[PDB]
């Protein structure tokens, strides 16, 4: 009983905590839970897009080494 | 010596869909993996380890008889034994007298 | 077709060899894709699904298992209760179990007597499932489940037999005198036992 | 059961009346 | 056993004819004694010791074979060797239903190495490649082991189309069968003959599986130790697929709930790091080296204990669990690619 | 008796085998018949995966062999 | 891709305007059978919604 | 780090039981104010501490 040690799990469990965590971070900065409006996925999106965003010049000047090698001291 | 010997009559059991037969048998005559033994098996499995490092460390000398040798495998007996006394100091049963001797 | 030849009549000949392995492979990967058959949003009957359906109906099947071995558990230990083994009777003689058996209409066990083992009908009382497919329409593995299932679950096995004195004027009790003497051995002392010399 | 069964069962019997 | 150990030890030395000549009739001997003991024994005292000398006699007739062959010792002998021992295993399990275990073990290693040993017999091929297609062999032979077990058993799964017919829930149910004990002389009925045999195959199910994992595990720990090298070129590939095949193994445990198979699977998964250890310090041998393995050879074990003796009173969310999980599947999937390239496939067409 | 030899089969046998067959392997195992989850699939799926992504390395080689061959000498 | 880029390599540059048809309009059947793959929907049921 | 424990789920191994015998009341004390006192079960009275 009571859940104990590393059992395996279903993909709709996954969700329903990931829920219950967001709902509970809300309330110790909001301090109420109406959540009209979910700020919280809506301001961790957007770093994923920045660094998603890094990856892709990483690629450009990866890219960029087969076009025109040359090198530097490493 | 006088007995009393109870009636083992009893009504004779089955289940014909195999996989369930299969199941429900199997489950009654030999024991199931648990965490009482799984601390054993770590004990066990440390103890062989030490064993086979003081082995390498051991040979090494022949070849270079420096202090590394005596240096190396000093601090190696003081932690053991320290982990040993906290566990004898705490043991409530014999299982974990096993463990700890 | 047409790719191939245009590149040999070309004379490149370059597919020539090992190099057919390419078109080769590719022929029967298309092959493969077209010949996967019907699957709909209305034609969602799959593997997926029809396994869930199995393995949703092999689960309830069980828990009606579980119904019924408890019902028979509670036949065995009533069983033996009212007719134990002649062995038994010896010892308890002087236990208030003896001359137990009552004449006065409400006992139905009043000339019974046990006889040996064997198979009889539990107490359990199926209902017939509504909508039966027919026999084409049956669905193959859940068809013998149910199948073999009404068969073992209908009746127990090794529960005490009986016979009455009160449904023949006689019993002829044919084969080797040593069994038609100890079964009656076994008669009388179960009825001695069982029933007081005032009935 | 054989007479020797028969004959201890009885035995023990015989020792009650009502 | 001792004395074809001194025969063998010769042979090895010597090219004489001596050990297979002299072996051939100490073998016979003892199987003639088993050949009576089996014959006349009747209780599970005598089989016991039937059982041990009957597998004693195996032994000598199997190096007596192998030692046939003339000039220096090489695949040859091997090859008659192992083949007949596989052949002596196996005839004896199928006549004598009783020790599946220890000889099942003893069919898979002989098997295995049998035709291991005929490659290199009828082609020069490579070390290297021999061991590699052993290892993805046994990896698929793990995840086959389940099935195998299931057939050696007698278990039979019975589907068609209902007799072409409907239900008869109203048939005669079947008459039970009579049984009697040798000092409970009186006979009692105890159920179906159909239903009650399924009891017997269950216990050899385990047993054959049992045996098969051991048999697998051995074979493993041997080649993987073989293929990592201290000087060969670009050491670390090696290396790598002995933690991925040793992480592999680890978490498969997790799916045995028996407590010999689940232990074996995780011993098997910790004796291929320790054996690799050992290796890497005698050979190559310096300062260094030695002080790191000497840790890791001590830590490693260390470290499991803890989480040995931590996990089973922890709470974990379903998000952690589902990590874990995936740890195993993304093990998998880089055996075969990394296995090839040890095989050197890659360069040989890609220079054809 | 029915059921024995080689008679005539059809699609939804095969795959009607093939459950009961997954069914009895997990009862060696685990012991128990519950199935929430499936994983023998997924453990073999992963193996298929697996040889499948070797095959495609290997073409990619034979497929490079046209293209930069070593017999461009002199 | 791969048995186009290999005729290429050959110089036989058989393909442009006669020859590219071929591939040209042979890409879009396999497309094609892929959409037909995707078939059915309209269940309406995704992660926001629950 | 403070402690807090989402609720543990089930995992479809047992029905739901719509009134088990209710968790019973935990006591405290106080020496000045020695008069013991009930407030609540242990499980929900650790919250206000949690927080």
């Amino acid at each position: 009983g009571s859940g104990y040690g590393l059992g395996l799990s279903t993909r709709t469990q996954v969700t329903g905590y990931q829920f219950l965590a967001r709902r509970t971070a809300m309330a110790l900065t909001r301090w109420r839970v109406r959540m009209e409006i979910e700020p919280g996925r809506r301001q961790t999106l957007a770093v994923v897009a920045s660094v998603s965003a890094a990856l892709v010049i990483c690629l450009g000047a990866l890219l960029w080494s087969f076009i025109s090698p040359s090198g530097q001291l490493n | 010596w006088i007995r009393f010997i109870a009636d083992t009559e009893r009504r004779s059991q089955v289940i014909e869909h195999i996989s369930t037969a299969v199941a429900s048998d199997l489950s009654k005559r030999f024991a199931r993996i648990d965490p009482i033994v799984a601390v054993q098996v770590g004990a066990s499995m440390v103890a062989t380890g030490v064993v086979l490092a003081t082995g390498v460390l051991g040979w090494w000398r022949w070849h270079h008889n420096t202090w590394l040798t005596t240096i190396y495998t000093a601090v190696i007996g003081v932690l053991v034994l320290a982990v040993a006394m906290l566990l004898l100091m705490r043991a409530k049963t014999d299982a974990d007298r096993r463990v700890a001797d | 077709g047409g790719m191939v030849a245009m590149v040999f009549a070309s004379g490149s000949h370059v597919f020539g060899g090992i190099g057919s392995i390419f078109p080769l492979f590719m022929m029967v990967g298309i092959m493969m894709m077209m010949f996967r058959g019907m699957g709909g949003g209305q034609q969602q009957m799959s593997r997926p699904k029809l396994d869930a359906m199995r393995a949703q109906f092999m689960l309830m099947l069980d828990m009606l298992r579980e119904t019924a071995q408890e019902s028979a558990d509670s036949m065995d230990a009533n069983y033996r209760w009212f007719h134990p083994a002649p062995n038994t009777l010896a010892a308890a003689v002087g236990s208030p179990r003896m001359w137990e058996r009552k004449p006065d209409g409400k006992d139905l066990n009043f000339g019974v007597v046990r006889v040996g083992v064997g198979m009889t009908r539990p107490e359990v009382t199926w209902g017939e499932p509504q909508n039966m497919p027919t026999d084409i329409e049956l669905e193959p593995v859940t068809g013998k489940a149910l199948q073999e299932f009404g068969r073992y679950q209908s009746v127990v096995y090794n529960l005490p037999k009986m016979v009455s004195l009160l449904v023949e004027p006689w019993y002829a009790l044919v084969g080797e005198r040593e069994q038609v003497l100890g079964l009656m051995r076994a008669i009388i002392c179960q009825l001695a036992f069982s029933h007081g010399p005032d009935h | 059961v054989s007479i020797a069964e028969a004959e201890e069962f009885a035995q023990k019997l015989a020792q009650w009346r009502l | 056993v001792l004395a074809t150990g001194v025969l063998g030890w010769w042979r090895w030395h010597h090219n004489t004819w001596l050990t297979t000549i002299y072996t051939a009739v100490i073998g016979v001997l003892v199987l003639a004694v088993a050949m009576l003991l089996l014959m006349r024994a009747k209780t599970d005292a005598d089989r016991r010791v039937a059982d041990i000398m009957l597998m004693s006699a195996i032994m000598p007739v199997t190096v007596a074979a192998a030692a046939a062959p003339p000039g220096p010792v090489g695949s040859p002998q091997a090859v008659l060797g192992f083949g007949v021992l596989t052949v002596a295993a196996a005839l004896a399990l199928r006549f004598t239903g009783r020790r599946l275990g220890i000889y099942t073990t003893i069919v898979i290693i002989g098997a295995l190495t049998m035709l291991a040993a005929l490659a290199r017999m009828v082609a020069a091929t490579s070390a290297v490649t021999l061991l590699s297609s052993l290892l993805l062999i046994c990896v698929v032979a793990y995840h086959a082991a389940p099935a195998l077990s299931r057939r050696l058993a007698g278990i039979r799964l019975p589907v068609f189309p209902s007799a072409t017919s409907r239900w008869v829930f109203e048939a005669r149910p079947d008459l039970p069968t009579t049984v009697v004990v040798s000092g409970g002389s009186a006979p009692v009925l105890e159920g179906p003959s159909s239903v009650r045999d399924v009891l017997l195959q269950a216990e050899r199910a385990r047993s054959f599986l049992s045996g098969l994992l051991t048999g697998l595990g051995v074979m493993v720990v041997v080649c993987m130790t073989s293929l990592c090298d201290p000087h060969t070129g670009q050491r670390w590939l090696p290396l790598i697929l002995a933690g991925f095949t040793s992480g592999f193994l680890l978490l498969r445990g997790r799916s045995y709930v028996d407590r010999w198979q689940s232990i074996t699977l995780a011993g098997t998964a910790v004796i291929i790091a320790a054996a690799v250890c050992v290796r890497y310090a005698l050979e190559l041998s310096s300062p260094l080296a030695v002080s790191i393995v000497a840790a890791i050879l001590v830590l490693l074990p260390a470290a499991g204990m803890a989480a040995a003796a931590h996990v089973p009173h922890t709470i974990y969310s379903p998000l952690f669990r589902k990590f874990v999980e995936w740890i195993e599947y993304l093990c998998l999937m880089p055996i075969f690619p990394l296995a090839l390239w040890l095989m050197n496939v890659y360069a040989a067409i890609r220079y054809r």
